[PDB]
Order: structure tokens, then sequence, then C-alpha cells
RNA sequence: AGCAUGUCCUCCGGGACGAUGGGUACUCUGUGGGGACCGCCGGUGUUAAAUCGGAGGAAGGUGCGGGCCACGGUAGGUCAGUAUGCCCCGAAUUUCCCGGGCUACACGCGGGCUACAAUGAAUGGGACAAUGGGUCCCUCCCCUGAAAAGGGCUGGUAAUCUCACAAACCCAUCCGUAGUUCGGAUCGAGGGCUGUAACUCGCCCUCGUGAAGCUGGAAUCCGUAGUAAUCGCGUUUCAAUAUAGC
């Protein structure tokens, strides 16, 4: 009985089906997960608990691929600095790159670094009655 | 021969050009057959005076409708008043007029008018803002 | 008459969608699996036959609503746009989706080019009347008092 | 005639609260005063 | 002619007799083809005396904030609750509803009268129109409370409320509120 | 380190470096420039001591290294220039 | 068939209807094929303003509703007839518009 | 709305077309008029002024909602819409741009916008509303993209034309059971048009983090019929931005 399943060290909702099981993992939410379901050739509406492990392995490989079944205008890391290309992370790497991109700015005394280090809004909306 | 009246009391807006005639019995209620009348959920509200007239009457009768606009419920009762007036305009009895006035008029003017011209000082016509 | 209006819109639109599925000239072009129904909704469609049913619905809309421009089609194909804590405007549809569907419709010959949109071609009107006769054949026994009596 | 408040209303030299609506170009107080002299009337 | 009108084309209100004899002259069993009469409660008061009761029960079901302007969904819930009451509790369903109204309508109520030199509300008889209104209000409250935050539908909880207040089921919210108000009236006789 | 390694960034083209930058900077540079930033570019391409006075300007590829001075309500402040800040706004550093 | 169209939309409709009757009597004198006086929709131009000048003051708005009474009439074309129509004493309260469609 | 045409159904009137010929047959029509005065009748009040159902009647007895609202005070606000007394400033408190600021925020408070069901996420279905804008500005159709949008080109001095789809809705239905597809504030890359300039300080768009939270005590608040409530709509603050006023 496949009441709960694990993929790439991140035990997702084994009860939940394919279309929403990948939203729980970081890096994919809603829209880009159904692209993975399209690429892996599995109907999302089928229960994951009644899915034998071979198809789950194909789904894991397809989600590991990801970028070959996703368009170029739906990536979270388009034009990523010295890399230049468009990427899409997964795991702790998004928060890691975010925190390094904030603390290097804080060392360089950029405004967004100060607004991040002080716990203030960076988009500039009025701080009169927010986060009390 | 043919009856053309759109006066119905004008629930908000009605736009019900009546067209009632006499033929073989083929009745097309506003380019729609009565057997598969397209509104469906609102035809129960609209088929009251025709039901009171009788199957033999409207089977003898022949009716068409020309429309411009109006809200859905304003349509659903103004068109019913128009159909009642078209029923009484064709050579008929006053017993149908008595039955039509018996249930809830449907030959009169809607006494509750369109709106009330909300005044500055509040959101609605009578409502106002919240005083502490 | 075997007009479309003697039948419910659901059965006729599904019949038109099936006939367009039988025709190879209508296809889901490339970006059907990564773009939504427009700009209003949240996610792309979940139904399998969304493109063919959308083309059939656009055909039925052009028939019952005359010649319609692409921006009129976008306005018809809007939705309750979620903004979070904003007053929920209804914006538009999608230009490229509606335009590709309309180009498929005219390549199929059902839609006819006109100045104020594209009115439905006469051949599409005749074939949809015949399909209405088919679906009305499914309920020809409802009212026998319709042929010449 | 394209700006935030650069254009001023007639008579009252002012750069805020001017009725540029209807090509009137009057402040709200000034237009309120002179609407009854310029043909306007509070009919309702 | 009157073509034997039934509620939603299914339940004729002619073949139903009222139990609460006072409420018979106020709750109306008049046949109407659709429960959207759109009443006229401004020419006088108690304009509902000639209006249908299924419409009234459907428009007292819009107690909730989102329910305003939603008579269509109220009629949907009314119809599916009528189906449930007819199925699980096979009987004339409007008869079951009128039994529920006559059973959960507050017979007695307490009203402030400053007699005897004390701030004390006195226990008084309740009007038939007022009692019918409070019965419909408590039915709506029970339906809304069961239907909120629940796996059971709105119309299902309405059917549960009607069965509770119709067959004298003591678990229904309407019965408990009517008994509570009557107890408070007994406390201040 | 924007689009490439940091060495060749100074010698990149104006529009290529703009494409390295986001849409806001690209449109800011796309619809021409006023006289002040043209003067700033000219003096940077000369090499004299420069007080920019503009808090919204975009750092240029070869403009880096030399120090920029910005009016901050109170008179002026001198701020260093690094590869991290290229393409940014001048007023992001002296609030 | 040729018609000369008349477009008027103004503030005082009494003199407007008087000019309409004057043109109608001119047409009946000259035997010009005429279209009857057609009441067009009236432009109910509205612009409100808050009454209170100073800071404190509750809701006080004087609404400036103005009706612009439109009228469209069609008559035939003729040189002596058009000169007669152009020499009519029409009041200043309306604007006279002509379209010589032939 | 018949008269007749331009294409299909053939079961046969016609369905579609009011562009038109035509007909303003019946209507919406906007300028002048009538209507419903407690008038008659049955109660009350006195036989007065005034008061209930009877009326087959659009409103029976302020038909229904609104503007104007006196003698005076409240030394209430208005030198910051306007003019003006005196004290003052008369090279600054005059006067023209640049940058910042009024957005800065341990923070108290006022009013608004969103939220937890089968009364809910996708897909269709039907035509739906008016007020009021637009010619120096909304946008017709065509092409391009996923979006915002770009080019071209059409309609409008506006019962022509366009912003213009209304949403809420409802249904073959699809849709699922739990405080989560019901529920979305922050922040990271990205593309936009508006402007002379977008970091402070904008909105649009797309993606990934989907959180806080789960009908809210004391206290209060609005409201009597197409009104509360609700769902969205133009317009004003015009370069955008309205969770706002109207
Ligand atoms: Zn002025």
């Amino acid at each position: 009985l496949r009441h709960l399943v694990r993929i790439m060290n991140t035990d997702l909702q084994g009860a939940k089906p394919v279309q929403y099981a990948l939203t729980g993992l970081p890096g994919v939410g809603r829209r880009t997960a159904k692209l993975i379901a399209k690429g892996a050739g599995v109907d999302p509406s089928a229960i994951l608990g009644y899915l034998p492990e071979e198809e789950v392995a194909k789904l894991d490989t397809a989600i590991g691929k990801f970028e070959d079944i996703v368009p170029s205008w739906m990536l979270n890391r388009q034009k990523d600095l010295a890399t230049g290309q468009d990427k899409h992370l997964l795991g702790t790497d998004i928060l890691l790159t975010f925190r390094e991109d904030i603390n290097n700015l804080k060392k360089v005394r950029a405004y967004r670094g100060l607004r991040h280090e002080r716990g203030l809004k960076v988009r500039g909306q009025r701080t009169k009655s927010t986060g009390r | 021969m043919v009856k053309v009246v759109n006066s119905s009391g004008k629930h908000k807006t009605a736009t019900a050009r009546a067209t009632v005639m006499k033929g073989t019995g083929k009745v097309r209620i506003n380019k729609i057959p009565l057997e598969l009348y397209t509104p469906e959920l609102a035809m129960m509200k609209i088929s009251e005076p025709l039901l009171i007239a009788g199957n033999d009457v409207v089977s003898g009768l022949d009716i068409n409708v020309d429309v411009r606009g109006g809200g859905i419920i304003g349509q659903a009762n103004a068109v019913r008043t128009a159909v009642a007036r078209g029923i009484v305009e064709w050579t008929n009895d006053t017993a149908i007029r008595d039955n039509f006035a018996a249930y809830d008029r449907n030959l009169l003017v809607s006494d509750s008018r369109q709106k009330e011209s909300k005044n500055f000082g509040g959101p609605g016509a009578r409502a106002k803002y919240q005083k502490s | 008459m075997t007009t479309v209006f003697d039948v419910p819109a659901t059965e006729m639109i599904e019949k038109l969608a099936g006939i367009l599925k039988e025709d190879d000239k209508i296809v889901p072009p490339e970006w059907a699996g990564n773009v939504k129904t427009g700009v209003h909704k949240e996610l792309p469609p979940t139904n399998d036959d969304w493109w063919y049913i959308r083309c059939a619905a656009v055909l039925r809309k052009i028939y019952t609503d005359g010649p319609i421009g692409i921006e009129r089609l976008r306005s018809v194909y809007g939705g309750k746009k979620d903004n979070g804590s904003k007053p929920f405007h209804k914006a538009k549809g999608s230009g490229s989706v509606a335009r590709k569907t309309v180009q498929q419709l005219e390549a199929a010959g059902f839609l006819q080019k006109v100045k104020d949109g594209r009115t439905v071609s006469a051949k599409g009107r005749s074939m949809m009347d015949n399909a209405a006769h088919e679906l009305k054949l499914e309920l020809l026994e409802k009212i026998p008092e319709l042929a010449k009596y | 005639k394209s700006g935030r408040g650069v254009n001023e209303c007639k008579r009252c030299g002012r750069k805020q609260g001017l009725v540029r609506k209807y090509d009137i170009y009057l402040c709200r107080h000034c237009f309120r005063e002179i609407a009854h002299e310029m043909g306007f009337e509070k009919y309702s | 002619m009157i073509f034997l009108y039934k509620i939603f084309g299914k339940w004729d209100p002619t073949e139903v007799e009222v139990k609460d004899l006072g409420i018979k002259r106020y709750v109306s069993l008049t046949p109407v083809i659709v429960p959207h009469s759109s009443g006229k409660h401004a020419r006088q008061q108690f304009n509902k005396s000639e209006i249908s009761i299924v419409e009234r029960l459907a428009n007292n079901l819009m107690r909730t904030e989102t329910n305003t302007g939603k008579k269509q969904v109220t009629l949907r819930a009314v119809e599916e609750a009528f189906d449930i009451v007819n199925k699980k509790t096979k009987q004339n369903p409007i008869q079951v509803l009128v039994d529920a109204i006559a059973n959960a309508g507050p017979r007695e109520e307490v009203v402030r009268l400053k007699y005897g030199g004390i701030s004390v509300p006195k226990a008084v008889d309740t009007a038939p129109q007022r009692r019918v209104d409070t019965a419909l209000r408590y039915i709506s409250m029970g339906t809304n409370a069961a239907a909120f935050k629940s796996k059971r539908s709105v119309a299902e909880c309405l059917a549960t409320e009607l069965i509770g207040a119709a067959n004298r089921d003591t678990k229904s919210f309407s019965i408990n509120r009517k008994d509570a108000k009557e107890r408070v009236a007994k406390a201040a006789r | 380190y924007r689009g490439k390694t940091v060495s060749e960034l100074q010698e990149l083209s104006l529009e290529e470096f703009a494409e390295l930058l986001p849409s806001r900077e690209r449109r800011s540079l796309k619809r021409g420039f006023t006289d002040g930033q043209k003067k700033v570019l000219h003096e940077f391409k000369e090499g004299k001591k420069i007080r920019t006075h503009h808090r919204d300007m975009i750092i240029l590829p070869e403009m880096i290294g030399k120090t920029i001075e910005i009016h901050n309500g109170k008179g002026f402040v001198s701020v260093d220039l690094q590869p991290e800040m290229v393409g940014h706004r001048f007023g992001e550093f002296a609030p | 068939m040729q018609k000369a169209r008349i477009r008027l939309s103004g503030i005082s409709p009494k003199d407007l209807d008087g000019v309409c009757n004057q043109v109608k009597s001119i047409a009946e004198r000259t035997g010009v094929n005429i279209s009857g006086p057609v009441p067009l929709p009236t432009k109910k131009l509205v612009v409100p303003t808050r009454k209170s000048p100073s800071g404190d003051g509750t809701a006080t708005w004087d609404h400036w509703e103005m009706r612009v009474h439109k009228r469209l009439i069609d008559i035939a074309a003729d040189e002596r007839a058009l000169r007669q129509l152009m020499r009519i004493q029409v009041p200043k309260d309306i604007n006279i518009e002509i379209v010589l469609e032939g």
C-alpha cells in the first residue's frame, strides 16, 4: 500500500496525485508541475498510491530533467548573472543563492541589502501599519 | 392578426417585442422551441400564464418574441407580463384575465421602480458609512 | 427547421468539437501545454480536448453572435481575475490563442473574413444545420405535431 | 495641456484642486460660484 | 385554469393539511408554479400572508453574507433538501416542513414590561406571523450552522434540520432554541 | 559577473550590456538621455573628478572603477564603484 | 431622393420647437417634403463639486446636471428653400446644423 | 411589426438579415398635456380641521425619492480656492530648476480592500444594465507573442463609434471530504507601456517561496423595498497608478 512516497530525499504527499505532489517540493508550484506531468507521460488524475515504482522512477527522472519539458518564459532564474542562461533551482539552492545575493549587496552597501537586513519592505510600500 | 406590445411594467429594462399569431400550432418562443426552451431555469417563472391558458390554447396560438435587453429576472417577469398581454389581446375570454390577475397580477406595472439615486454620504441609496 | 437553436447548446457544441477532432486541420499548436485559456484564470486547462472544444465554441459564438473581432472574442473570454486584495477586474482573453483558433476556423472554411471580425461561412452554417438535424434526430419523437400537422 | 498641476484654473491662480473636466479649467470653489452665472444649474 | 400547481413541478401544496391551527391561516398552501413570486411587502405589513411558504423558506435561507442576492442557490438547496426529505423520510415533504414549522415555532416569548417597579420582561403570547418568522429564522440558523465548516452540503444540513424539527428530534438546533426561549419565558412568568 | 565573466564586461556594447540589464534600465537607456547624464558620460570618458548629482543613473561598463559623487539632499557623498553595482542606480547607496 | 438634414442640440428647447415649427410652416408654404420633429435624446451632462470650501464639513455636494436637448429633422433641398431656411430668425439658444445629402 | 429580397432546413411556415426596399401597422420615442383632490362610500374624531379598507383602477389619501432650507448663535472651519486690515518678512517668508522629503516607522488610532464550501477550483451556455467618456483621444479589423503589449489600419465631433465582456449568475456537467485546488501577504530572476527623469518612489505582466490564518469578546455601526446586503461598472484626483469619493 503506497500510502506515502519519497522522491529525491523529499517525502512528498504519497496520497496526493501527480499534479499536486510536485507543488509541495520547492521550485515547482501549480503551473510548472503539470508541465512535468505532460513530459513524463503520466495522467495527473491517477492516484499516486496505486502507481507502481517503475512509473514513479520515470516521473523522478522527468522531474530531474524538467527544463526540456518547460518553456523559456516560465523560468524563475532567467538571465542569472555571470551564468547568463535561464535556470530553475530546487531544494535549498534557491534560498542559498537568495541569501548570498542579499549579503553581498549588504557588504557592497546596496539599498536592497539594507532593506533586507533591517526587516523592512524592499518594494517601497508605506511602512505605517505593517508588520507590527 | 399579429400582436406587438412590449409594455410590461418594465422591470428595470424589459425589451419584449410581443409577436403572437395563429397558424398550424408550431410555437417558436424567441427563436427557441418550447420543448427545449434554452433559458430553462427561468422558463419556470416565464411559463406561468401560458400554463394557466392551457395546452389547447397555446397549441392553437403561435407566438414569437423580439428582444433588446434587460436583466435576467427583469426579463423573466417582464416577458411573462408581455406574453399575458399578448394572450389577452388575441380574441379570448375574460376568464383568462381573471386567472392572470388571480395569482400575482402579471398585467400591471412593477410598483418597485428601477433604483433610488443614492445620495452622497454613504455607499448605497439609504445606507451610509460607519460612525465609530 | 434543423437549426442549432432547436437543440441544447451542449450536445451541438460537443458534436462540432467531435467533427473538428475528426478533421486534421484543427490541431493543438505546440504551446497548448504551457499557456492557459487567457490571462484571467489561474492555471492551464485540465480537460484533454480543450483546444478543439474551444474552437467549436468559438464557431458557435460566431454563428449565434455574427461577425466577431478577436478583441470582442477576448472580452467574451475573460474571467474573474484574482488580485488578492484588489477589486477583481475582468480584463480580457488571449490574443494569440483566439487568433490561432480563428485561423484554424477559416482554414477549415467555416469562418468567413469580414471587416468587423469573421462571420461564419455559409458552408459551416449548412453543415451545422445538418448536424442539428442529426441531434434533433435523437429527439425527433418529442413533438410529432411538427412536420405538417 | 498635459501635466499634473502645472496648468492653473481661470481667475484663481492655483496649482491644485482645479476642474479641468469638460474643458472648464476652474477651481472647485470658483466653478461652484460661477456655474449659476455661466449657465450651469443644480437641476436635481 | 389553475393547472394543479406543484412545488418545482413535483409537490402539489393542495393535498396538505396544517397541524398548528393558528399557523394555518398565516402559512399559505397556495399553489404557485415557481417559488419566485417576488412579494410586495411595502404596501402594508404582513404582505406575506398571501405569499407562498416555499419561497419564504428559500428567502430566509439567505441569512449568510454571501447568500444575499442568491435566491437561485437557495432554491437549489430547497429542492435538494426536499428530495432528501422525500427519500430518507418518505412522506409528503411540504407536510414534513409544515410539521417542522409548527413544532419549532416559538409559542411564547418574553417582553420587557416595567410593572411592579422592577426591570423585568414578562412572558407573553407570540403572534402567528412572528412565530412563523422565528421558526423560519431558527431553521435557517440550524441549516447555516450545520452547513458551515462541514463535509455535508447546505441542502443536506437543511434536510437534517427539517427532519429534526419535524419528527420532534431533540438534537435539532431549531427545537433546542425554541425550548430555550420558552424556558426563558417560563423563568419570567 | 552579468552575462559573462567580469573581465570582458567593461568592453561590452551599450545595447548588449543593456540586454544584460533588465527591462527598466533598457528602456531608460532606450529613449535617449537628458543633458545631465550625457555630461556625466562625457566627463567619465575624459577622466576628471566627477560629482554626478543624479540618483537614478545606470552604471556603465567602462565607467566602473572611478568614484562617483552624488547629491544626497545634504551636499555630496563619495562612493566607490564595483563590479557588483554595475547597471544599478546611483541613489541606491546614499539614502 | 434627396434630403437636407437639420441637427440641433441645445439648452432651451422651447425656442428649438418654435424654430422647428417655423421650418415646418416654411416647408408647407414651399411644399417641401418634410420629416416630422424628432425628439432626440437629451445630453444630461453632469459634474458635481463638494460645497464645503474649508477642511471641516460633512458631505455637501452641489451636482451640476445640465440637459442638452437634441433634435434631428430631415427636409428636402432647394435653393430658394435653403435661402428661406437660412434667413429664419432662430434664437441663440440652439446651434443649427445642415447636411445636404443628394 | 407584417410588406420583399441575400444565403440553408425540406416536415413548412421560414429559421438568420431590420443592411434594406418598405412600413413608422404596435411600440421605446422627448416637447407640450391629462392623471390620484381624503374626491365619493363605509368607521373615528365633533356635524370642523383631520383620519381606514372599498376603485374593475399605474401610484389612494406627502404616488415615490431629491435640491433650495429663515431670525441668530456655536469668537466652529475659510488668510492654504478667492479678495483683504494690521505686525512681520522687502534680497527673504518674494522668485526659477536641480536632489531629498511629505512614503521615512519601537509605534497609538480612523476608515477601506481579501479571506476558510459543496453556498467551492476548470470548461462551456445566454443575451443581458445604465450613468455617463472619447478629436487629440477611446479604439474597428489584420498581423506578431504566453502576458503586458507592438506595428498597421478602421469608427467617432459622437441614439453613428468605441472603452463595452458586465460580474454575481445558472447547467449536461467536470469538479472532492479537509481547515486543503476551498484560503495569498512578502521576497528573488524576467519582460512591459506611461513620463523629461522609476533608487528613494509607481503601476502592468510571468514564473518559484504559499505563508498569516480557521467568522472575530468589551464595545459599537449602517439600514424599512427594488431599500440593507451583495456582485462588478463608468466617471473625478488625467502620465500611470482608485483597495477612493461621487
Ligand atoms: Zn478659480
